């Protein structure tokens, strides 16, 4: 429950660095696992976001694009890993609801971006997740 | 250079700014800085705050003389604050 929850959080700043410092996605797994302190983390769960949003990144952002008034490189870093491990969620993970996914993002956004990255963040979700899931559920 | 008493190979960064785009770039530019000169990165990681700041943690590790030195001369863009240790 909310082991998932800091997950999520966890998989934003693991992507982050996965983005910025352009090491291997499974050295940036393994130091941050070994150094962090991940205590109350839904650790499986870390580590499938990380693998999914790696493996899918094209993927995922192909998703996102159409919605975007810019171009992705555009994006804030962390917006980009947010909504990234929200539309891995909404195309690929059948047990997180719809709602969920769209909030966790909104949450992630308010804890690790700007003042106004929750709204772009939701605004750029409300139209690609009924793409992703037509009966949005 | 200070590199020979340090019982900690490691130059810890702090970064703190009002925009994100800022603050990205400057921890693009010390990760750059880093590997040009043959140190590793661990991290950077943004930190989570209820405020408008903006905040990211790097590690540099394995530095060498010219790590010290490429990063004494780097110059951030104004809005962003910095705080370097040499633990
Ligand atoms: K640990």
């Amino acid at each position: 429950p909310a082991a998932r929850r800091r997950a999520r959080e966890c998989a934003v700043q693991a992507l982050y660095s996965w983005q910025l410092s352009q090491n291997d996605i499974a050295d940036v797994e393994y130091q941050f696992l070994a150094e962090q302190d991940v205590k109350d983390v839904d650790v499986l769960y870390f580590r499938e976001l990380l693998a999914g949003v790696a493996t899918n990144t094209a993927y995922l952002d192909g998703l996102m694009k159409p919605y975007l008034s810019r171009l992705l490189e555009e994006l804030g870093q962390v917006e980009k890993a947010v909504l990234r491990i929200a539309l891995y969620e909404l195309s690929k993970r059948s047990d997180v609801p719809y709602k969920v996914a769209i909030n966790e993002a909104i949450e992630l956004a308010k804890s690790f971006g700007a003042e106004n990255s929750h709204k772009f963040v939701n605004g750029v979700l409300d139209k690609a997740a009924p793409v992703i899931r037509p009966n949005k559920k | 250079g200070p590199l020979g008493s340090m019982q900690n190979q490691r130059i810890r960064i702090r970064l703190k700014a009002f925009d994100h785009r800022l603050i990205d770039q400057a921890t693009a530019e010390i990760v750059e800085t880093a590997k040009r000169t043959g140190a590793q990165v661990r991290g950077p990681i943004p930190l989570p705050t209820r405020s408008r700041t903006h905040l990211r943690l790097v590690d540099i590790v394995e530095p060498t003389e010219k790590t010290v030195d490429a990063l004494m001369r780097l110059d951030l863009a104004a809005g962003v604050d910095v705080q370097i240790s040499l633990g």
